[PDB]
RNA sequence: ACGACCGUAUAGUACGAGAGGAACUACGGUUGGUGGCCACUGGUGUACCGGUUGUUCGAGAGAGCACGUGCCGGGUAGCCA
RNA sequence: CGAGUGGCUUGCUACCUCGAUGUCGGUUCCCUCCAUCCUGCCCGUGCAGAAGCGGGCAAGGGUGAGGUUGUUCGCCUAUUA
RNA sequence: GUCGGGUGAGAACCCCGACGGCCUAAUGGAUAAGGGUUCCUCAGCACUGCUGAUCAGCUGAGGGUUAGCCGGUCCUAAGUCUCACCGCAACUCGACUGAGACGAAAUGGGAAACAGGUUAAUAUUCCUGUGCCAUCAUGCAGUGAAAGUUGACGCCCUGGGGUCGAUCACGCCGGGCAUCGCCCGGUCGAACCGUCCAACUCCGUGGAAGCCGUAAUGGCAGGAAGCGGACGAACGGCGGCAUAGGGAAACGUGAUUCAACCUGGGGCCCAUGAAAAGACGAGCAUGAUGUCCGUACCGAGAACCGACACAGGUGUCCAUGGCGGCGAAAGCCAAGGCCUGUCGGGAGCAACCAACGUUAGGGAAUUCGGCAAGUUAGUCCCGUACCUUCGGAAGAAGGGAUGCCUGCUCCGGAACGGAGCAGGUCGCAGUGACUCGGAAGCUCGGACUGUCUAGUAACAACAUAGGUGACCGCAAAUCCGCAAGGACUCGUACGGUCACUGAAUCCUGCCCAGUGCAGGUAUCUGAACACCUCGUACAAGAGGACGAAGGACCUGUCAACGGCGGGGGUCUUAAGGUAGCGUAGUACCUUGCCGCAUCAGUAGCGGCUUGCAUGAAUGGAUUAACCAGAGCUUCACUGUCCCAACGUUGGGCCCGGUGAACUGUACAUUCCAGUGCGGAGUCUGGAGACACCCAGGGGGAAGCGAAGACCCUAUGGAGCUUUACUGCAGGCUGUCGCUGAGGACUCUCACUCCGGGAGGAGGACACCGAUAGCCGGGCA
RNA sequence: CGUGGAAGUCUGUUAGAGUUGGUGUCCUACAAUACCCUCUCGUGAUCUAUGUGUAGGGGUGAAAGGCCCAUCGAGUCCGGCA
């Protein structure tokens, strides 16, 4: 048969690319030699079109001017400080290990000084929990109990923009200019709509899938559709 | 629409073009790539054993 | 405010609409000084046309639960 | 190139207990078909005459255009049913 | 039970055409057959009359309009000689 | 088009005049692409031109395109290339990372030009006049000089400023008309230099506790109004330019509405609406320099693409010419263009055909079906049902009004804006043409806008929001690449990938036996290396021990593939169809039965319903709104019909000119029968038959057109499928190499990842190379 | 009551896009997909010019096996090939 569509994604033609040269700012958290002498000010609020979420311009004391990942209650003014003896307050950052346990953090770091890779969606948080000389225990969004080394630096706060998933798209139209901003194909046509050479599910007199959803983890793209190594399906039992 | 003479109106774009190098209208004008001889693809000229019969 | 829906889309949807839209067009209290002057800017941004204060919030409320959680602890 | 039917007189008679109820013949009409014709009725009638909207020729008068008459009203001859 | 006629149905056969003989139903227009539905002329009757039933000769003319259905067919309605 | 006339050997179509018409977002004006000399002149008619030609986009020969300030050039956009690096057997191949370059002529950004005059043909290019920009040189000034501003920005609504145009008033100049006194045109004048400034912002004053303000929102003791001031706009006003230019002349003045242009206020985003060069910041005189490329013409019913002078296709600007009216609508008419959507002449001009008008009485009887046509119509007033998601349904339905003329009222600053009143008055008809809905009900489907089979399918199909399940913590899940590498990703679970269902409302039962996926697993099974035994002076080979993933086995899971019966008052094989719906777009029997409706209803709707073979996200039921979707009923309407007629325009017919194609074994005036491979103009027997020609509608030549797309056959083909055969990618897993120190463990030194670095995490694993077992229509 | 002016909102041959019925005209065409009337959309998942990217078992596909230069259940050209 043809390559189905998601191995017409892998290729990185444009229809599948994501309008990266409409993009503002690629969110890492900055770099501090050590002390912790590093505060800047907020100059602005920008809307992130990556992220469907709010940034914040912000202008350090040695003259960098850089957006960055805005948690919830940043406002234009207000002095944000990064490093080790940064004070705990909202908008700020600095190593697990100074901040206090039970607190809510955002944008946390994988391996110390990546810049943040974990919780930077939108009203989304990481909690805190655990603190040690060799591991932090931090719980992810998804609920997930992640071990951190405690040198992992974070942002104080819960991400801005919460609640945007509250309110339904409602139109076509709207999902359309939401999608604009992203690496996605979209509509989207169902397999089981299809003729059999462009998808697994396609083919027959009538729409249904010719073979069980559930497929194995060994299965080869252009073979893994449906419901990929499913422990479960379904919502009984 | 049809795909027959009504498509055939909008054809005015300059695509093919005279070669600087071997003289031939065939030079892509969009592509920078001469379709008869090569040039700016290769140094060397474009040429292949199928443009003839085998034994020959 | 749903009206500009007509006949279409369903209860759900506009009721939701509604009540979102009807909670984020309220009068929203300025953290700086304390008029309740605070309009959206766009997703997630407030600003009061007061004092000026533009600031980050939920993306219909300048407040969210989790927002209110981070000052307690 | 004529086919067929209905009606009247025959007759409330023949027949028949009664109920009911014919025919020959002579008449009138209808229907279908056929051929022809236009005095009559009807249609058409961008011949013609009138009314009137918009616009243009300054107004008036008198006209052009509005699809092969702008629209509306009347309609001769002829052709027709 | 026995003997037949027709070639409208159906089945059988595989002769004809696969370098193609355009489908069903309908329509329109022409000719024909008789195993006659009406009409003409007759015979019988369980033929009083009236109305019928059955049969003979007979193909001149007629055999129409509608409701459902693509329907052919058929069902149904009101007319009809 | 017509009548005259011009030229010519020759004139319906070449030219002049008159008369008559056509085009109004185009048939006019300016252009992009594309064409490429088609432009202009002269001379021609063998070619081309749907006829002719003295004409020409044709033939021949000459000529024609002039720039500091219009484009290019310069900048950077999506993106492209080159070199380096790396890969690859290799390259003209290949992803990343560096560096460099390229990438916008209408239509991105951008130093600077206007007016007049001139040619057969150019023109912000030439000429005249005036203006302007950049660079450099000289002189004066200046030490400032880089922070900042600009370039530079989305969608919707709206105020103010304001020019052209248009119109109104009045004056002047010229023209037209001639029963009045009206009607038409003109009344000019740039770039540039100078000056003015509304809005926004800010400062001082002031001191509002209720005021200020808007079309609207709004503003304020954190200091409102008022007053004063700073900064500050037009392609605008004003003055110069200008005893420049232009006009035969006059060579105006005010006004309204105001495109351009300028400047503000508001609203929206699960959408956030380029960049760089450059400019400003940062004065003035004088002088010098300003090269290179483009420039003709068409830009289309004859200059482009479509084989053609093709009824097709083909981007931008002129969107403000008059009447009209809501209008960039119709209709009519200017300016401008044209009579080249290029063959004519004749016949009351027949039949027949294409478009079309009108048809008495009846009124869907026509037909698969109202197909086609018709009806209605603009605006104002009254009035408006079921149902409903409260939005809608709705312009429901239905009823009334509508012109002109005279004099007026009201809103507004006013309009050549709008709303009304009284009286008079004409027609069959006052939205008088034109423009301009027919309406109502029942049922089915899909919720809606949207998408689609370029070229027979627009639908109920696809999409959609919404619902749901699955995978993944990012050194991820998913996917591309042989590799080097890459998309997702300037992203991080409120994410994004992979699927199913398909708005809302009420809901979504039972089944894990089979199949799939996933977890677990004492025991069983389970490859290769290494190891043990036998064999071989070695080796082949045989066997053993250990045993990974996988399988057996156990468990979970159906909004996973799917299933929901026969029998009796259990059996197959797990369950044995719950809410609902039901003769269904699913019901064979079938036109089921009853009812509605009709004279009559295989239709339609309602009820019943034992459902040949309904049923819950293979979603069930139901549903307001929506629909060029399927079926049915009613009012209205009508040439669809009864049943056809007459008329209009273009053909048809005759004449001049131009001038193909299809098709053709031969013969051929046939007809009725017969015969024949059973479907004969040609054989046989008869019948009929003087030849040629015109028009017609198509009975026959099993008419012409296409080596049947149905069917079968061929040890034909291809696309597709799968628990067909055989293999190949890919995933998982053991083992060997990289690979190191001290059946569970520690370490650091390779190697990997994070970090700018110091260093941190991980670590002999992983990656990679080799091999073995399992899965493996993803692919051959 | 007014103000305000929302909408994949309505009417609309504004421009522009689309293509339902006529199974009309044409069917050796004006045209290898045309003409006329009728009809749908027309502030948005809108339409459009130019530039630009994706390439053949590969693209692209709101999915019709649609489209990739009159060529598509695997483009076109030449070769294998007599
Ligand atoms: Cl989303
Ligand atoms: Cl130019
Ligand atoms: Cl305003
Ligand atoms: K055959
Ligand atoms: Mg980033
Ligand atoms: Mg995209
Ligand atoms: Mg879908
Ligand atoms: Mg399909
Ligand atoms: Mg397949
Ligand atoms: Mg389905
Ligand atoms: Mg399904
Ligand atoms: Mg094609
Ligand atoms: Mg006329
Ligand atoms: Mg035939
Ligand atoms: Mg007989
Ligand atoms: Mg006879
Ligand atoms: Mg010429
Ligand atoms: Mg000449
Ligand atoms: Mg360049
Ligand atoms: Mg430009
Ligand atoms: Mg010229
Ligand atoms: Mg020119
Ligand atoms: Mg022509
Ligand atoms: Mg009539
Ligand atoms: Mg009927
Ligand atoms: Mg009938
Ligand atoms: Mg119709
Ligand atoms: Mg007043
Ligand atoms: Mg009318
Ligand atoms: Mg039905
Ligand atoms: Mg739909
Ligand atoms: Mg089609
Ligand atoms: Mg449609
Ligand atoms: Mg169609
Ligand atoms: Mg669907
Ligand atoms: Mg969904
Ligand atoms: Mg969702
Ligand atoms: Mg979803
Ligand atoms: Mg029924
Ligand atoms: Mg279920
Ligand atoms: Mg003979
Ligand atoms: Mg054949
Ligand atoms: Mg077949
Ligand atoms: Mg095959
Ligand atoms: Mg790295
Ligand atoms: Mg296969
Ligand atoms: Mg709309
Ligand atoms: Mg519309
Ligand atoms: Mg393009
Ligand atoms: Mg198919
Ligand atoms: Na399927
Ligand atoms: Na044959
Ligand atoms: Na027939
Ligand atoms: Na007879
Ligand atoms: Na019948
Ligand atoms: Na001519
Ligand atoms: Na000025
Ligand atoms: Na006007
Ligand atoms: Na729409
Ligand atoms: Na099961
Ligand atoms: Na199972
Ligand atoms: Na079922
Ligand atoms: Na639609
Ligand atoms: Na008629
Ligand atoms: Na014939
Ligand atoms: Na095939
Ligand atoms: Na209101
Ligand atoms: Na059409
Ligand atoms: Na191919
Ligand atoms: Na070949």
């Amino acid at each position: 048969g043809r390559r189905i569509q998601g191995q017409r994604r892998g290729r990185g033609t444009s229809t599948f690319r994501a309008p990266s040269h409409r993009y503002k700012a690629d969110l890492e958290h900055r770099k501090v030699e050590d002390g912790d002498v590093i505060a800047g000010t907020v100059v602005d609020i920008e809307h992130d079109p990556a992220r469907s979420a709010p940034v914040a311009a912000v202008e350090f004391e040695d003259g960098d001017r850089r957006l960055i990942l805005a948690p919830e209650g940043v406002g234009v003014g207000d002095e944000l400080q990064v490093g080790v003896s940064a004070e705990i307050a909202p908008g700020n950052t600095l190593p697990l290990a100074e901040i206090p346990e039970g607190v809510p953090v955002c944008n946390v770091e994988s391996s110390p000084g990546d810049g943040g890779k974990f919780a930077r969606a939108s009203g989304v948080n990481a909690q805190l929990l655990t603190h040690d000389r060799n591991v932090a225990v931090v719980k992810l969004p998804s609920g997930e109990m992640k071990r951190l080394d405690p040198q992992c630096r974070a942002t104080i706060g819960v991400v801005a923009g919460g609640g945007r998933t509250d309110k339904p798209f409602v139109k076509a139209g709207n999902k359309h200019h939401k999608m604009k901003a992203r690496g996605t194909k979209w509509p989207n046509v169902r397999g089981v709509a299809m003729n059999a050479v462009d998808h697994p599910f396609g083919g027959g007199g009538r729409q249904h899938p010719g073979k069980p959803k559930s497929i194995s983890r060994n299965a080869p793209p252009g073979r893994k559709v449906g419901d990929i190594a499913s422990k479960r399906t379904g919502r009984g039992g | 629409t049809g795909a027959g003479t009504p498509s055939q109106g909008k054809k005015n774009t300059t695509t093919h073009t005279k070669c600087r190098r071997c003289g031939e209208k065939s030079y892509h004008t969009k592509k920078k790539v001469c379709s008869s001889c090569g040039f700016g693809k290769s140094a060397k000229r474009r040429d292949y054993e199928w443009q003839s019969k085998a034994g020959e | 405010s749903s009206g500009r829906f007509g006949a279409r889309y369903g209860r759900v949807s506009r009721r939701r609409v509604a009540e979102i839209e009807s909670e984020m067009n309220e009068d929203h209290a300025c953290p700086n000084c304390g008029e309740d002057r605070v309009d959206r800017q766009g997703t997630g941004i407030w600003q009061c046309s007061y004092c000026d204060y533009k600031f980050t919030g939920g993306s219909y409320k300048p407040e969210t639960p989790g927002g209110k959680t981070v000052r307690r602890s």
